[PDB]
């Protein structure tokens, strides 16, 4: 269960019922198709995770009716397991979004750097709370669980749905502070690309902290790994 | 959802088929062993307790890492080299979960000595688990960190089995309660009952890992929890009279 | 009671017993030590006082 | 053996119990009755109600004990400390998001868990939140759903996916929002949906028919058999003075397990409506209700006024084998000979009893490895009996099918759909028989729409020879089986209730009776029945057969009686009345008996315990009841003996091996007035 | 070691039913009747001796044959007679006088008691043996770790593998 699904049953909308069609391309009928090999022919139905997802940028961002049934014939189940695994699992949208899914951690150790205030910032800004979509249909804001990335919170996930299964983009953006997500939602509205990652580091290696939720102070102190990389190496496996 | 143990993943496992599951820290430290020797690797840390870790270091601290360090270092060392100290110097200290989410936190006093290691953290009643370390300072409200980590373990349930299942949200609910102070004293023994019904009577390990936290916030923060339920009444008890 | 509900530390109807001695056959009534302990002078007569109520449990 | 039973130790007690039982069969052995939620013995283990939590020594903590194998030497302990918390704090658990609902609940007063919370949980509540809300579910006209009170069990998708067969039932959501159900709006079409409102251990499921018309505790229960199929499914009536409540299965291992089928469970509401109260005559204003004394003396004057030989007895679907034996005295005392069943088949020989019955019985049918079907759809004709095959089918019996191509809920071959079909398996052109002559235990299965074919003795020929070349009937084992979907037909045909020779060659150039009399006969073809008779009707219900007859005779439903059936592997059964007779109504034999008199040629009996040593008297197995008799099989001598039935009529390779019944849930006078079936129907007419 | 309800006062009853000298007392058929004082056109009536399955609503065994040393069991059942509805409110009317009284008052330990007290009153009988229950479980689903065997699909082939 995520935000914006409320029910755990289907509902009929006209955009969102038995009658609506849905079929693969030829491409991304060609990933659906090796990612089957990837398991037993006995055993195909372990495929399902990874092909819904597949279906899932193909359909624009969310699973319909008609996509679960159509992945249900696809492997040979029964629609019920099929229904079972999309209503599991978080990612897996059963409601029509927007174009960019905006996720939000807020779980403690990102709670505990100002994932609020980066929240307020959003609201603020794009005046939609957590689990809408705003009015020109371009962003859908969420709230996820830990993603991971608590060395560099408060973190957000933004997924674009904008370019089909081929150009599917999954980004973290990293020690966030209002003005930086600002900026962000504002990139990518404007048509351009913000800059993935942490937005005042690299990666994970020490340097300052957002204090507060809204200033990155940096801090100067020991960092490892700052010299030459190791020799290759092995001790005499024989006696 | 889990499966009951027996039977065991090495006997019947994926497709019904002999199956080992590992971390993969675990493998990716294995060919490094092998070529370097066994010895080379338990040289560190304490006996029973060898070899290196990663330690990833998130919270009140002045530099967040996730930085590579030798077993049994101490909390202090590992806290004010390599990541900065914490965010307002070291008496700024409020408390620290050691091992991720799933084990209790430690108060200043503990954590000002204990070493990082299995054997260590176990014997001050909480655990290394993945090593993950989260500081909070003076400016934090624990029953409120505490209290998302309880809606976290609600969110995560899978619901197969009854503790688990219908207790963590009621854990959820009694942490919402006891955040405003809008409980009552032997609810804070009630809860620790709570968590007590749910621990060691589930299918795994979840239901053990969501009454862990709150069993640490009753043990070192009692009396931050009484305090809450007592001030609270200076502001609901004048509208009763 | 209110918050500390558990009931089988209190459950008084379903812990009582009955045990079938051994069979009463080869015992040794010493009335000896029956008539021993009784007295023989006005002063030294012990009397069991009358209970001021049954047992209530606290409640 | 390698010590195959093995020696555990529950409260210090030493049980011996077989290898591979869990902890909760040996505490069953002991005497010990673990509480439980999600364990079922038919179903498969899953372990998640945490209720039958006990402690095992040298474990720290509780044990499951349905799901944990039972090692050597085990100390099981469970009267513990720890053990009564760990049930305490289940309960508590399980309780606190349950609504309050017991007084509009169907389940109080048979609640598990209401009775478990008395005896193993505590008396109060700490919980003062807000409860988790639901919304109920559509499954049918079958089941009814208030789905708040669900303790998510999974006693409802186990016996979905693996007796049912159908697996249309799972768990969406997550945690305590995983909800139970079907995705979409979808009906429960299995003909075994009733069985999950007893699998169901609380009122989420309640049965729609029934809800909110009785409690538990104001039911006479009767136990008494069932009369809609020729399985014999034993069953229990709860009825309220005069009138019937509900049915439900009872337990049977040999029989029926624990399972019935829609309309055995929901045709008891026909019995309310269309019943037959008063002896009628026609007069010139037509039907009107008469007395006992001139309904009986005017079908005495119309069966003595008619020749012998111009006198037709029709034995319904439902007709106990005392009445038969009744009808069949009667109509021989007055030198008829013309007896006919609705059931069909009525000049089929019964000489021995092991050409029309299951050899193997329904229980020894679980011992076969491969099993050939002949012109059968056991899914309509008995689906409990299906139920058990498809459970054959679960641990490795192959199954495969001769006749027309139906839904069966298992995975089968189709090796062919005619007679000609038949051939070819026996000649050896088809690689099934391959697979039945390598078998170590191969079984035959023929339905009953073959014998009502015109062609049936060649067929049946047919059969014997595929018996003798694959090895079905041997040493040690005999494979060969044949069901019948009718209540009264066995025990006709054990008692001899068939036409004479004369009769049958009257029919053969086409005489045609005046009087006719149907015991029960509602479904009687056209050809049996002229226009223009004289039709004596005894029966429950008014229906074809009482609109047409001039005199009608009131009789006992299987309800209000205590009649002989026999099933279709020959083991004699016995209704029980659960209520006394309705109206002015008498029992069937009786009627009989008193109607003999007024002819003039009294019957030799005047007690039921009479009529059933008369019963003993033709064949001796009638007096054993609850048992079957292991019947002779006389090798090739009797297909030798009736070569002239199949040198006559001879055989149509080409006309498909199919099944009778057409209409499921309308079979009988019962379940046709049965509104409840009549909304089974219309449900899944209205689907499409 | 012996513990079979060894801690209720049924040890004082299943002692004090073999007491010596009564617990050899005997009659002749028919005869408890005589001396009962009923009218005697009740005893040609017919009894069923019978123990009541376990109901299909509920999963518990305690009122079941499996409990049978520990709690009677066994029950005499006898055929209805006529009832009808009352004109003026509809409730069910009855002149049966054994309507409720072997339902309600008559339970025993084992079968041949009920056969013993039939016996004496007078009341011909008819014995039901009830249905045994079976405790193994199916080939499938035996024990837990067979829902998750191989048994489901077969071993899986490894020939969808990278390098086949
Ligand atoms: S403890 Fe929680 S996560 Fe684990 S099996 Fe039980 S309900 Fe599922
Ligand atoms: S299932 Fe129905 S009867 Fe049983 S406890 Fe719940 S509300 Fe009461
Ligand atoms: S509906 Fe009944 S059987 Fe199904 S999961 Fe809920 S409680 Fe269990
Ligand atoms: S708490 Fe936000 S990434 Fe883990
Ligand atoms: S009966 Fe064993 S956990 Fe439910």
């Amino acid at each position: 269960t995520n935000s914006t699904d409320i029910f755990n049953i289907h509902k009929d909308t006209p955009e969102n019922n038995a009658a609506t069609s849905f079929e693969f391309s030829e491409a991304t009928l060609k990933v659906v198709n090796d990612i089957i090999a990837r398991y037993p022919p006995n055993y195909k139905q372990s495929a399902i995770i990874p092909v819904l997802d597949v279906t899932q940028q193909e359909n624009g961002g969310w699973l319909s009716l008609a996509a679960m049934n159509r992945v249900a014939k696809l492997l040979d189940m029964a629609p019920i397991r099929v229904y079972e695994v999309a209503t599991f699992y978080t990612m897996f949208n059963r409601t029509k979004i927007g174009k960019y899914h905006v996720q939000i951690c807020g779980t403690t150790p990102c709670r505990l750097q100002g994932s609020q205030k980066i929240e307020e910032a959003i609201t603020k800004h794009l005046g939609i709370g957590i689990g809408q979509t705003t009015q020109d249909g371009l962003f859908t804001l969420g709230e996820m669980e830990c993603m991971g990335a608590c060395v560099n919170a408060p973190m957000v996930a933004i997924a674009d749905y904008t370019k089909g299964v081929s150009g599917f983009e999954y980004i973290y953006y990293e020690d966030l502070t209002p003005k930086d997500i600002v900026n962000i939602l504002d990139t990518i509205k404007k048509g351009g690309k913000p800059k993935p990652g942490s937005q005042y580091r690299l990666k994970a290696e020490p340097a300052g902290a957002v204090h507060g939720g809204e200033k990155w102070v940096p801090k100067d102190g020991e960092t490892t790994l700052t010299g030459a990389p190791r020799a290759p190496y092995c001790r005499d496996l024989n006696a | 959802k889990p499966r009951l143990k027996p039977p065991f993943p090495a006997g019947v496992g994926l497709y019904g088929c002999p199956t080992t599951v590992t971390n993969v820290e675990t493998v990716a430290v294995s060919p490094t062993i092998l070529r370097r020797g066994p010895e080379w690797f338990s040289s560190f840390g304490r006996k029973n307790n060898a070899g290196t870790k990663l330690f990833c270091i998130s919270g009140h601290v002045n530099r967040p890492v996730t930085v590579e360090e030798e077993m049994s270092i101490p909390l202090k060392e590992l806290i004010e080299r390599h990541a900065g100290g914490v965010r307002g110097g070291w008496d700024n200290l409020l408390a620290i979960i050691p091992g991720g989410s799933s084990v209790p936190l430690l108060p200043k006093k503990i954590c000002d000595g204990v070493l990082m290691d299995f054997d260590a953290l176990k014997e001050a009643q909480s655990g290394l688990g993945t090593a993950a370390v989260i500081v909070m300072d003076k400016s934090t409200d624990v029953i409120d960190a505490i209290a998302r980590l309880s809606y976290f373990y609600k969110h995560e349930s899978c619901g197969q089995c009854t503790p688990c299942r219908e207790g963590t949200g009621w854990l959820y609910d009694i942490m919402t309660r006891m955040k405003k102070g809008d409980a009552r004293l032997e609810e804070i023994d009630m809860l620790w009952e709570i968590t007590k019904q749910i621990e060691g009577h589930t299918i795994c390990a979840l239901g053990d890992a969501a009454a862990w936290p709150v069993q640490g916030l009753i043990r070192h923060f009692r009396g931050e929890m009484e305090e809450r339920i007592k001030s609270a009444g200076g502001k609901k008890k004048l509208a009763a009279t | 009671l209110v918050y500390d509900i558990k009931y089988f530390v209190r459950d008084y109807r379903r812990n009582n017993k009955y045990t079938a001695r051994t069979v009463d056959a080869k015992t040794t009534f010493d009335f000896d030590k029956l008539y021993a302990g009784m007295p023989t002078k006005p002063e030294q007569v012990k009397n069991v006082t009358r209970p001021l109520i049954m047992p209530t449990r606290g409640y | 053996p390698p010590s195959d039973h093995l020696e555990v130790f529950v409260n210090e007690q030493p049980v011996k119990i077989p290898k591979g039982s869990s902890v909760l069969q040996a505490c069953d052995a002991a005497g010990i009755d673990i509480p439980r939620f999600c364990y079922h013995q038919r179903l498969s283990i899953a372990g998640n109600c945490r209720m039958c939590l006990v402690e095992v020594e040298k474990v720290p903590k509780p044990v499951a004990s349905c799901a944990m194998p039972a090692g050597p030497g085990m100390k099981i302990k469970t009267e513990t400390p720890m053990v009564k918390k760990a049930r305490e704090g289940v309960m508590e658990f399980l309780l606190i998001n349950h609504p309050l609902d017991c007084p509009i609940c169907d389940q109080g007063g048979e609640c598990d868990l209401q009775d478990q919370a008395m005896i193993f949980g505590s008396d109060r509540s700490r919980f003062v939140e807000a409860k988790r809300a639901v919304e109920d579910k559509n499954l049918g006209p079958l089941v009814k759903t208030v789905m708040t009170r669900c303790i998510q069990c999974t006693r409802c998708v186990r016996f979905a996916s693996e007796v049912a067969g159908t697996a249309e039932l799972g768990v969406t959501g997550r945690g305590r929002d995983s909800e139970i159900g079907t995705y979409v709006e979808k009906l429960m079409g299995s003909e075994l949906s009733g069985n999950v409102v007893d699998l169901c251990p609380v009122g989420a499921l309640t049965s729609k028919p029934y809800a909110f018309t009785a409690r538990s505790w104001e039911l006479k229960g009767t136990e008494s058999i069932d009369v809609s199929d020729g399985l014999g499914a034993n069953i229990r009536v709860d009825a309220r003075g005069t009138e019937v409540m509900r049915i439900l299965p009872r337990l049977n291992e040999a029989v029926n397990e624990e399972w019935l089928s829609d309309k055995g469970r929901y045709q008891y509401d026909g019995l309310k409506h269309q019943r037959l109260d008063k002896p009628m005559v026609k007069g010139p204003k037509g039907l009107q209700v008469a007395t006992w004394q001139d309904a009986l003396g005017a079908a005495a004057a119309a069966l003595t006024s008619a020749a012998p030989g111009e006198v037709r007895g029709i034995a319904g679907k439902l007709a106990d084998a005392e009445s038969m034996v009744a009808l069949m005295d009667l109509l021989r005392g007055l030198g008829a000979g013309d007896l006919a069943h609705e059931g069909g088949f009525s000049d089929m020989p019964a000489d021995v009893r092991s050409t029309y019955t299951a050899n193997t019985t329904v229980q020894g049918l679980e011992q076969s490895d491969l099993v050939l079907l002949v012109g059968t759809n056991p899914r309509w004709e008995s689906p409990v009996f299906n139920a058990r095959l498809r459970k054959m089918f679960l641990d490795g019996t192959q199954v495969g099918l001769v006749g027309a191509p139906v839904d069966l809920t298992y995975k089968y071959e189709h090796v062919g759909s005619d007679p000609a079909a038949l051939a070819a398996l026996a000649a050896g052109q088809h690689p099934f028989l391959e697979r039945l002559k390598k078998a170590a235990r191969p079984a035959v299965v023929v339905g009953p729409g073959v014998l009502r074919r015109a062609d049936r003795e060649a067929v049946m020929k047919a059969v014997h020879e595929l018996c003798g070349k694959a090895g079905v009937v041997k040493e040690g084992w005999n494979g060969f089986n044949v069901i019948h979907d009718t209540a009264s037909r066995v025990a006709a045909l054990d008692m001899g209730f068939g036409p004479s020779a004369a009769a049958r060659a009257r029919r053969a150039q086409g005489a045609q009776p005046k009087v006719v009399y149907l015991l029960g006969s509602d479904d009687y073809s056209e050809e049996d029945v002229p226009e223009g008779a004289f039709v004596i009707y005894q029966g429950h219900h008014g229906d074809r057969g009482a609109s047409r007859a001039n005199v009608v005779l009131p009789g006992a439903a299987y309800t209000e009686k205590s009649g002989l059936y026999v099933n279709f592997e020959g083991r004699v059964q016995q209704t029980r009345a659960a209520v006394p007779l309705v109206g002015d109504a008498r029992e069937d034999w009786a009627i009989l008996r008193a109607l003999s008199e007024v002819v003039g040629k009294r019957l030799p009996y005047d007690s039921h315990a009479a009529v059933r040593a008369r019963l003993a008297g033709i064949a001796p197995h009638f007096a054993n009841i609850d048992a079957v008799q292991t019947p002779v099989w006389l090798n090739g001598e009797y297909v030798k003996g009736v070569e002239a039935l199949a040198k006559a009529a001879p055989l149509q390779p080409s006309a498909p091996l199919t099944s009778t019944i057409s209409n499921f849930y309308m079979t009988d006078a019962i379940s046709r007035a049965s509104r409840t079936m009549a909304k089974c129907i219309q449900a899944r007419q209205q689907t499409k | 070691e012996f513990a079979t309800a060894s801690a209720d006062y049924s040890i004082a009853m299943k002692k004090a039913a073999e007491i010596t000298g009564a617990a050899e007392s005997a009659m002749g058929p028919k005869e408890g009747g005589f001396t009962a004082g009923v009218p005697l056109d009740t005893f040609t009536r017919k009894a069923r001796i019978y123990a009541p399955a376990r109901t299909a609503s509920q999963s518990g065994l305690a009122r079941t044959v499996d409990f049978a040393t520990t709690t009677p069991a066994w029950k005499i059942e006898f055929e209805p007679t006529a009832k009808w509805q009352n004109p003026l409110m509809g409730w069910t009317s009855s002149a049966d006088p054994l309507e409720n009284v072997g339902r309600s008052a008559l339970v025993f330990y084992t079968k041949e008691e009920a056969m013993r007290f039939c016996e004496k009153l007078g009341w011909e009988y008819e014995v039901t043996e009830p249905n045994k229950r079976r405790t193994q479980r199916t080939k499938r689903y035996m024990q837990y770790g067979d829902n998750f065997g191989t048994k489901r699909a077969g071993v899986p082939d490894l020939s969808t593998l990278p390098s086949n």
